[PDB]
């Protein structure tokens, strides 16, 4: 197991995690926008 | 600039298959992780599938084993194979790289699935 | 195009994306704090 | 200081930052859920 | 699949020490950053400690210098040494890799600290 | 520890230019991505500019082509050139690395732009 194999697997872990963190952010942005609409409606 | 040219959408019957393509210019798909997204009318953009620089893949739960992301490095093109399509998959589908999602979106490709 | 060129470009993509995800988080933290103030005020 | 030392230190920075961004997300998800409960309660 | 087998918890007196272990299969701990989390009853999962691929560490503020994360590459095992334990540390402790926290959690190891 | 020593701020007329400096110790700027932030009175800290390990740059929309981040590897120093300054740019400016923004901030450098 080379340094390059370790670097590659770290990069892969990071990219997978970034996609999951973005999806979580989008879910929460929808929830917050729904709350803002509830508190802002006439 | 980065160019994103999505194609391969259309009108398909439920249970049918599509293969979407995104022809990319200005970045190398064998260097960058690439994402497919979809957006149904009036709904938030949903991440659908990702392929990493070194070829690992992940899918949204809505894909549930039906979708396969891949790429051709020579054509600098990203593909999304979609099997067993359902009416709920009707949306405009977009390909992008994560560093540009704040910056530019292509025209997308319309996918309409009818029963 | 070497493995190192690929690794470098992946790292660059990741760092750019991390800065954008942080900015999105700060915007949303301000929005949530504004909601909390609206619901907490006397 | 080699290219590999630079790559390693970038990866390390990125992983530390990802753990911090996740912790911030969890704190905010708790705050948003508390707001949702306040606005949803009978 | 990835397997996560946590052990080393138990009942300990305040001021006591524990060393938790997570035996990992399906990924290499010397390739992947690895995290320890804890969850007290009815509370949100809290990140406790992280060790990066190249061995840098970070701790939650609640650790405040008491915890040390480490690994054995040959045993493919991650450890969390916990000194000067307090009743507030009572929780189930979990080890994971960040790319799988949306996907799978092991059974955890119960840590109970009594005065 | 990491040391961050910001300088180069001051009082400048609208349409004027500044070049901020941050002298860094304890990490190498040619190894770490480095960020410039600003904070106006009573407002949230805003990310202004980033430079990656391998020299790619990005700017907040408020910069809109006016700002240029750069570094000197020998002096281990990060720079922010700011052209066509506006009163709305009045703030304290801070340099940091992303892994330390939860941990430590320098004193910053005051930038005041008057018409």
């Amino acid at each position: 197991l080379s340094l390059l194999d370790k670097i590659i697997g770290a990069v892969d872990q990071i990219q997978l995690t970034q996609a999951q963190l973005e999806e979580r952010q989008a879910e929460m942005e929808g929830a917050v926008q729904s709350i803002q609409g509830e508190l802002s409606k006439l | 600039q980065v160019q994103l040219q999505e194609s391969g959408g259309g009108l398909v019957q439920a249970g049918g298959s599509l293969r979407l393509s995104c022809a990319v210019s200005g970045i190398r798909v064998n260097v960058n992780a690439m994402y497919w997204y979809r957006q149904a009318p009036g709904k938030q953009r949903e991440l659908v599938a990702i392929i990493t620089t070194f070829g690992s893949t992940n899918y949204a739960d809505s894909a549930k084993g039906r979708f396969t992301i891949s790429r051709d490095n020579t054509k600098n093109t990203v593909y999304l194979q979609m099997d067993n399509l359902k009416p709920e998959d009707t949306a405009v589908y977009y390909c992008n790289a994560p560093q540009f999602t704040d910056r530019y979106w292509g025209q997308g490709t319309q996918v309409t699935v009818s029963s």
